[PDB]
């Protein structure tokens, strides 16, 4: 089944992973901007959110894009190798 | 912060910039050894280093791009040529050193070193110590020629 | 931000010419005033010093240059569905010659009307705007006569345009200055959209009508493309993976759209041409990098990059503080950006120019050689055209706009404090490429004058063979299945695979050797290119000051002398750089046209037998002819000179007419180079002098041309007395072979 | 408009309109009478 | 008052006078700096009501023949949908009293008038109560406000007495409006991939949900 | 002017290390890129003092390598002395 296939389950464990990385300040956001040293400096966006960490609609829609590109490369490379 | 290129001894109002390329350590010791350069040394004998080292590289080209290069005669035609090119060489020095320098006058070298201490200054920039830098880079040349020429076709050396 | 109704429309201002200028506006005391108004006509910069107003007058003139665009391309396509022989051409490309335009029959002159096929009696053409029409599926005139009013209602919506973002609402300066959002959508509007947009239409249009024409059916039994659409049925038979529809996509199962994107590379052995697939596969792939590439910089949501924060964290021990006020510079001045602009769309144009004849994109095109060289040499002179005005602005640029005090930056700071250094490394670069490279050919055309060929730098006697450029080529022709699995073919011909592809009975590519004269003429195109960036960089550097006029800044960016003390001040201006940076770019793209024709006619275009012998053009003759300055003159220019001069009484006489044109065009442009302002004033006194005696002395006080007015006309003239000599040589040359 | 009609009566125009009809009127007497060589009358 | 994605920017200007008004533009284009051409504020409004009120009486009248056809009250020949009912003849085409396009002339000159009156009171309020129409221009003088005329001809039942009980009906207009257009986008969308009307459609879905989806659908 | 490079000799090591490390790893065929330019080295040393011909895969292995290795040592002397000045 596609539902319990191999990709299906890629590409949920990477767009979760990426959400995740960005609501718990492992990675940039609206509010958190990357410096020259790669750290993460607080920022403020004037956008209403209603969550309790600030994280935004645009947060949330760049973090599932990058999930999904970094799914898709990991989904056609391994299927190139035949690994899956 | 750290900068790399600063004014010539720190007189911004020269014209000039000091780099790298100027005033590396290797590259300020290999420039200060050469004969050129040894303003207390008889100009003579610098005259004497420079002909021997511009002659014996003289023989190469002429010898393997001549019109005789194919023939069994490439090699003397190769050494005449290039003792010819030593003689009118000499020839153009002893003219600019006729023409530049008068009897009787003193140095016009810089007698102030970098870090401005005094110096005697070169010999060579006279018509006597031009004259001897002269009759020593012929003899030099000269005799770097026929050295070029003995080694390549009198000993038959695995050259190449 | 805009500004409702700035500006009022009326004609009050057409009667009143100049009055853009207050200087202009007074009155035309002498015939000076006349050439002042044109030459000063789209300086907005000398108008007003409001940025602002300069930014709404750049903003609508593009809008009209778009509409003059639009309505040549109308042109060129109803032209096509008119007067031409399209249909005729589509049933037989290899033994017709196309053509859309005829000519009235009025003083003898439908002798230009020859034959070219098909019944059809015009003047062929060299654009290849029926390679363009067959690639996109066209088939018949109703789709061109379609384009072409589509084309015209797009230039009359340009038009409205121009005139409302100026007269009716005029964007504010702050709209003009936000650069990352402009970057943004020229990014993935513009180009990723359009992309995708033409892979769509290449996927759903061009392909199944391609096929269908490849594999021999008549055009008008053809399906017509929206049948294509409605009927998944018939993609279904062309291609059987359209059965399954998009869930591949969606599944990430993009194997099975392997039939319609694929990797191949090479030529189809059919048209000669690219495979489509490989270009609808390319498209796709460029569409979506460019989306990607659009998300970048910083908008209102927060997340991005800054342009300025980039800029500022680059610095180093040896720049200081880098590029730190960069950003400031140049989102106030438009000359700067024009010459930036200007310098990567010249570079583009002259990449464009080499990548096409190597790689044809388009079905039955290497086999049409006039087209090819047709296409190469003009994308050549625009390119180097172009490469010129960057100069030209950067000079204006560093004139006017160049202020420290409020706009200082370190590293231009940096480079105008060592110039001299750079002027005498390039000044000693150029003699050294000009010794080593004309004088090998002197050196063989004085040894074979004296009678000794073994004396020669030739691939016989004395051989310099470039062997860096060989071992590319033996890399890109081992490149598949070694470095590039997934290819089957190489991405050239050229590299020296071994293959020949032949579409009825010509040669439309092979590889192409390399030897002695190859190595003398890069190192010419070498020596060519660094004289030119040294006059132009030189021009750029000492626009403000030099040991010579301290302050040549307060005396402008076009001023003539600065009188004859200091020994004589002639052309010290940065104007008269790029007026001595045309000649030799002039000189540069004609060396680099006339040894592509050469090689071109000499190692690959030819004729191929029953039995697999090719016989060449001009017989093989560029290897042992060009290496001498009198093979050039006797194997190249009087030997293929022959056709433009025994072309009277054809149908190629009008290129016969155009040579001598052009000579007298030529010629005529070096009495206004040699001569000087003040004999031409004193010789109108007395031409004055019978006119008073007559009583017709004009009231507007005729003068002689200004001096810089004087060199742009002999720069003008020389230009287009040498390009159209050259032009219709190569026509008339390539139309009959 | 007196302003129209202005721009219409400057130096280019009228020269353009002007050698337009002359053209033109050339154009048609040469197409009524083609190679004329002589004045035979 | 309720707040639906509203914004730092996006609340500097939406105080709430408008009806219908929850704060919410992300992409700022009622801003009022600068405004200019097409994009104001107060035409911005007119705007998002007159296409509410026309998509109010698109949206019943596409499905209305259709409901009825299968209610067996209107002959089955009336009972097209709305694609197929003259709109688009390559879809299909019903022969009326007179040919497709004699009828757009028609429509396009009265609807001309009527769009033209309505604009020049836009431009110049109380200016089409002036000159002699018919004698009809005795209450065409309008209100001061473009979007609620009002008078004897636009409010008939003289609704809307109290100026609480106007501001609800108002707000009720607007939701109503913004709901219709919704709808609108539905049925173009709906047609566009299942072929079918869209009673059809919520007929369809109500005998199986399941295997009568977006999921089997598309 | 005097010392313009702040020497520091632990870059050369700290740099070569980190090349070797990552392009030891055998992802090409079950070759790694520093195997196959030492492969190469001692396949043309088979015939000193002739050179490698025009048609040899060494040039390819020796640029490609010596290309990461100067950017190790280039990135690595950057890091070195930028910690300290920004
Ligand atoms: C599990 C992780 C993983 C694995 C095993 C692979 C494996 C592969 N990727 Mg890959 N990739 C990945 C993650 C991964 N990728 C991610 C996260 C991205 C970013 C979206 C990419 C983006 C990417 C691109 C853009 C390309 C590859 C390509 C390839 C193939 C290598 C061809 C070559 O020589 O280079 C190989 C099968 C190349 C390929 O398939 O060409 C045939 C290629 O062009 N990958
Ligand atoms: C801007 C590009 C462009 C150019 C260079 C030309 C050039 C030409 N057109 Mg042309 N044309 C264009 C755009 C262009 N057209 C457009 C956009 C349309 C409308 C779609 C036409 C419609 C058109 C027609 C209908 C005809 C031409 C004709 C001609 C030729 C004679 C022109 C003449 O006698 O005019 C004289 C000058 C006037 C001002 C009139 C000439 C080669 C004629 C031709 O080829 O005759 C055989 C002809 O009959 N053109
Ligand atoms: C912007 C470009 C564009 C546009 C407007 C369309 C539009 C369409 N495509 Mg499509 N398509 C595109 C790019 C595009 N495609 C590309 C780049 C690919 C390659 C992956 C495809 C592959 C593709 C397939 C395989 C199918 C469509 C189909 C369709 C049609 C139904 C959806 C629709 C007309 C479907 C169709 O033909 O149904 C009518 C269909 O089966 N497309
Ligand atoms: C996108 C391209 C672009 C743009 C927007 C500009 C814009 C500008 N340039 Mg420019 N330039 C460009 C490319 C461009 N350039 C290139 C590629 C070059 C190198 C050749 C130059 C070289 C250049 C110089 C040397 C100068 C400018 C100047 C200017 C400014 C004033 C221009 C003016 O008044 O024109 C006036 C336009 C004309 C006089 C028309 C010229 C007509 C040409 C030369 C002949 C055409 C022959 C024609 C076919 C015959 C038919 C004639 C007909 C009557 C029968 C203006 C800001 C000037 C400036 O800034 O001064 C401070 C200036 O001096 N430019
Ligand atoms: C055919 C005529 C001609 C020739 C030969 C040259 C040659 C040259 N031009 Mg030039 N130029 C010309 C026409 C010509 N130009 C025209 C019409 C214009 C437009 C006004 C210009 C505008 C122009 C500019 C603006 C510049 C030059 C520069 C240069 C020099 C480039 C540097 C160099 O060493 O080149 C190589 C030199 C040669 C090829 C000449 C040598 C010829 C061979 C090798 C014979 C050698 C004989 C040998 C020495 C023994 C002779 C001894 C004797 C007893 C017989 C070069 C000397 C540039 C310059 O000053 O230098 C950077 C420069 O900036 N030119
Ligand atoms: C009505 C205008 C007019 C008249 C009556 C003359 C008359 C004369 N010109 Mg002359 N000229 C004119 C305009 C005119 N010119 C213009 C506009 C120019 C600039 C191109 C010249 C340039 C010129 C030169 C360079 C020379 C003369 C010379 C002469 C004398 C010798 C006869 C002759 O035909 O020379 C030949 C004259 C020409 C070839 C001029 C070209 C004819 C132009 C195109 C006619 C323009 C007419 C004008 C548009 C009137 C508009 C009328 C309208 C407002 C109603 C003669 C007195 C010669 C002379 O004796 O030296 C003093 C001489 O060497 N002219
Ligand atoms: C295709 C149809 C057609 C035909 C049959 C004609 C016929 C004629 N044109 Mg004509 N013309 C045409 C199309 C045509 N034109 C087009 C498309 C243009 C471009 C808009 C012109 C522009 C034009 C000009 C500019 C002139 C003519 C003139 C003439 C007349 C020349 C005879 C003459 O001078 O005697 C005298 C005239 C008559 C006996 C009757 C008129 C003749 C009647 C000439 C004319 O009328 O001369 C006065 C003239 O000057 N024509
Ligand atoms: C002063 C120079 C000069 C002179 C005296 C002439 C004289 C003449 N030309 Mg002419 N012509 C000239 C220059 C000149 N041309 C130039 C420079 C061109 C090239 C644009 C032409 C192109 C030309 C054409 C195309 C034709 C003439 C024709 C004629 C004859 C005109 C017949 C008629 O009724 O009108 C006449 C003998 C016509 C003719 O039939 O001559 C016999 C004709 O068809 N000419
Ligand atoms: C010399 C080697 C090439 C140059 C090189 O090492 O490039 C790099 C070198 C050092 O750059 P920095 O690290 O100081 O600055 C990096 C920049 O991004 C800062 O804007 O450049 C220079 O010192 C100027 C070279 C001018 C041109 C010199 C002649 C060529
Ligand atoms: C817990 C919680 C929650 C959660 C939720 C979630 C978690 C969701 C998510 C989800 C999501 C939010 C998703 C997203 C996504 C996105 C995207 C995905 C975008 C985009 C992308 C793209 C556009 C791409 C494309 C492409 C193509 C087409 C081709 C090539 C490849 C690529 C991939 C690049 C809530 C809120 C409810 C509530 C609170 C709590
Ligand atoms: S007038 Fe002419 S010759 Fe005299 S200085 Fe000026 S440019 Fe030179």
């Amino acid at each position: 089944d596609f539902i319990g296939s191999s990709t299906n389950l890629i590409m949920v464990t990477s767009t979760t992973l990426m959400l995740f990385a960005g609501r718990f300040g492992l990675a940039p956001s609206a509010n958190r901007k990357a410096t020259a040293g790669l750290r993460l400096e607080a920022r403020d966006s004037g956008l209403q959110t209603g969550d309790p960490a600030g994280f935004t609609l645009a947060d949330t829609l760049a973090c599932g894009t990058v999930g999904h590109i970094i799914g898709v490369g990991v989904v056609l490379g391994l299927k190139n190798i035949g690994a899956i | 912060t750290f900068q790399v290129v600063q004014p010539i001894n720190g007189d911004p109002f020269i014209g000039s910039l000091e780099t790298p390329v100027t005033s590396s350590p290797l590259i300020a010791w290999y420039l200060s050894n050469l004969p050129g350069y040894r303003t207390a040394v008889n100009p003579l004998l610098r005259g004497v280093e420079v002909g021997l080292a511009h002659g014996f590289f003289l023989v190469g080209p002429f010898v393997k791009a001549g019109p005789l290069r194919n023939t069994a005669y490439a090699g003397s035609a190769g050494s005449l040529a290039a003792a010819g090119l030593v003689v009118i060489l000499s020839m153009c020095l002893t003219i600019y050193g006729i023409s530049s320098f008068k009897e009787g006058e003193p140095s016009i070298a810089p007698s102030l070193t970098l870090t401005g201490r005094k110096k005697q200054p070169d010999q060579l920039q006279t018509a006597d110590g031009w004259a001897k830098f002269t009759g020593g880079f012929f003899f030099g040349g000269i005799s770097g020629v026929t050295w070029a020429y003995f080694l390549l076709y009198v000993l038959d050396l695995p050259y190449f | 931000l805009v500004d409702r109704d700035p500006i009022k429309t009326s004609f009050e201002e057409w009667a009143k010419p100049g009055h853009f200028s207050r200087t202009i506006a007074k009155g035309p005391d002498t015939t000076t005033w006349i050439w002042n108004l044109h030459a000063d006509a789209h300086d907005f910069d000398s108008h007003t010093s409001d940025l602002e107003e300069i930014s709404r007058k750049v903003f609508s003139a593009h809008f009209g240059q778009l509409s003059i665009i639009f309505l040549w391309l109308s042109g060129m396509y109803f032209h096509g569905a008119r007067f031409s022989n399209y249909e005729a051409w589509l049933s037989d490309p290899t033994h017709i010659g196309p053509s859309a335009q005829v000519v009235w029959p009025i003083v003898g002159q439908e002798i230009l009307n020859g034959d070219v096929g098909g019944g059809f009696r015009g003047i062929q053409i060299t654009s290849g705007f029926f390679q363009i029409w067959r690639a996109s599926g066209i088939t018949s005139e109703l789709q061109l006569y379609c384009t072409a009013i589509g084309a015209l209602v797009f230039a009359a919506l340009m038009l409205f345009a121009g005139w409302f973002h100026y007269h009716k609402a005029a964007p504010k300066l702050a709209w003009f200055q936000d650069v990352e959002s402009m970057l943004n959508h020229h990014l993935a509007g513009l180009l990723g959209l359009g992309s995708l947009s033409w892979a769509g239409h290449q996927v759903h249009v061009s392909l199944p009508i391609n096929q269908f024409l490849n594999a021999g059916v008549d055009p008008k039994e053809i399906p017509l493309p929206h049948e294509f659409i409605l009927n998944r049925d018939l993609l279904a038979q062309l291609y059987p993976s359209f059965a399954e529809g998009a869930t591949p996509f969606f599944t990430l199962n993009w194997s099975k759209y392997s039939e319609f994107l694929t990797f191949r590379g090479g030529l189809d052995p059919v048209t000669g041409g690219l495979w489509l697939t490989d270009i609808a596969h390319h498209h796709l792939a460029i569409a979506i990098l460019f989306l990607i590439a659009g998300h970048m910089y910083r908008t209102n949501w927060g997340i991005g990059h800054g342009i300025k924060d980039i800029l500022e964290a680059h610095k180093g021990p040896f720049t200081g503080q880098g590029h730190k006020g960069l950003y400031e510079i140049l989102t106030t001045s438009w000359h700067a950006q024009l010459s930036l602009n200007l310098a990567m769309l010249g570079s583009l144009t002259i990449i464009v120019a080499h990548h096409m004849y190597s790689m044809p994109p388009y079905p039955y095109l290497a086999t049409d050689y006039a087209t090819q060289l047709s296409l190469f040499t003009h994308h050549m002179w625009i390119g180097g055209f172009l490469i010129v005005g960057a100069a030209a602005h950067a000079a204006i640029f560093m004139v006017r706009d160049y202020d420290p005090t409020n706009r200082y930056n370190d590293l231009l700071d940096r480079v105008l404090r060592h110039r001299d250094a750079i002027i005498s490394h390039l000044n000693w670069v150029c003699i050294f490429l000009g010794f080593h490279s004309f004088g090998l050919y002197i050196h063989n055309d004085t040894m074979s004058a004296l009678g000794r060929p073994q004396d020669m730098f030739s691939d016989t006697a004395i051989q310099l063979q470039p062997v860096f450029a060989q071992w590319i080529q033996n890399t890109h022709a081992l490149a598949p299945g070694v470095t590039a699995p997934g290819e089957t073919a190489s991405t050239s011909l050229t590299w020296g695979g071994g293959e020949l592809v032949a579409v009825g009975g010509k040669v439309a590519l092979l590889p192409i050797p390399l030897g002695t004269a190859d190595f003398l003429v890069h190192h010419i195109h070498a020596f060519t290119i660094h004289v030119t960036v040294l006059i132009l960089l030189k021009g750029v550097l000492f626009a403000r000051s030099s040991r010579l006029i301290p302050d040549k800044a307060n005396l402008g960016f076009r001023f003539p002398c600065d009188g004859p003390g200091r020994g004589g001040t002639c052309q010290v201006s940065a104007w008269d750089h790029v007026f001595l940076g045309l000649f030799w770019m002039y000189n540069a793209i004609s060396v680099v046209i006339f040894h592509f024709s050469w090689k071109m006619q000499s190692d690959v275009w030819g004729s191929i037998s029953d039995q697999g012998v090719v016989t060449h053009i001009t017989g093989g003759n560029f290897a042992q002819s060009s290496i001498t300055i009198n093979g050039w003159l006797r194997d190249f220019l009087w030997a293929q000179a022959s056709q433009v001069i025994q072309s009277y009484g054809s149908s190629l006489s009008a290129y016969g007419l155009f040579f001598l044109g052009a000579h007298f065009v030529w010629a005529f442009s070096l009495m206004f180079l040699f001569s000087g302002r003040g004999y031409w004033q004193e010789l109108i006194e007395s031409i004055v002098w019978a006119h008073n005696k007559l009583k017709v002395a004009p009231a507007t006080q005729p003068r002689a041309l200004s001096i810089i007015q004087g060199r742009a006309v002999g720069v003008t003239h020389y230009l287009l007395g040498g390009i159209a000599t050259t032009w219709a040589f190569f026509l008339a040359r390539i139309i009959a072979v | 408009m007196r302003d129209l009609k202005t721009y219409l009566s400057v130096a280019p125009v009228l020269s353009t309109l002007w050698f337009g009809s002359l053209a033109g009127l050339l154009i048609e007497i040469n197409r009524l009478f083609p190679d004329a060589l002589t004045f035979p009358f | 008052r309720p707040l639906w994605f509203a914004s730092s920017q996006s609340l500097s200007y939406l105080d709430g006078s408008l009806p219908g008004d929850y704060g919410f533009d992300p992409l700022g284009l009622s801003d009022p700096e600068g405004t200019g051409g097409f994009i104001e504020p107060r035409w911005l409004a007119y705007g998002e009501i007159i296409n509410g009120r026309f998509a109010m009486l698109g949206a019943a009248g596409a499905i209305a023949p259709e409901i009825l056809g299968k209610a067996g009250l209107i002959p089955a020949e009336t009972a097209l949908p709305w694609f197929q009912t003259g709109v688009i003849p390559p879809a299909g085409t019903y022969t009326y009293w007179a040919d497709n396009y004699t009828l757009f002339v028609l429509e396009m000159a009265l609807m001309g008038f009527a769009e033209h009156r309505r604009l020049q009171d836009w431009y110049n309020p109380g200016s089409m109560g002036k000159q002699y129409f018919l004698g009809l221009e005795k209450g065409l003088a309008g209100s001061g406000n473009p979007a609620y005329p009002g008078g004897p001809f636009f409010n008939p039942l003289g609704f809307g007495k109290d100026e609480k009980s106007l501001k609800e009906l108002k707000l009720k207009e607007v939701k109503n409006g913004r709901l219709a257009m919704l709808a609108i986008l539905g049925y173009f969308i709906q047609g566009l991939v299942t072929g079918v009307g869209p009673y059809q459609n919520l007929l369809d879905h109500l005998a199986d949900p399941v295997n009568n989806n977006v999921l089997t659908s598309l | 002017e005097r010392n313009w490079l702040r020497r520091d000799l632990n870059v050369v090591g700290f740099g070569l290390i980190g090349w070797l490390a990552p392009s030891s790893i055998p992802a090409i065929n079950g070759k790694s890129l520093t195997g196959l330019f030492f492969d190469s080295i001692g396949t043309e040393l088979a015939h000193f003092p002739t050179p490698p011909a025009l048609t040899s895969q060494f040039w390819l292995w020796l640029v490609t390598w010596h290309l990461g290795l100067f950017l190790c040592l280039t990135f690595g002397q950057i890091g070195f002395k930028g910690r300290t000045e920004d």
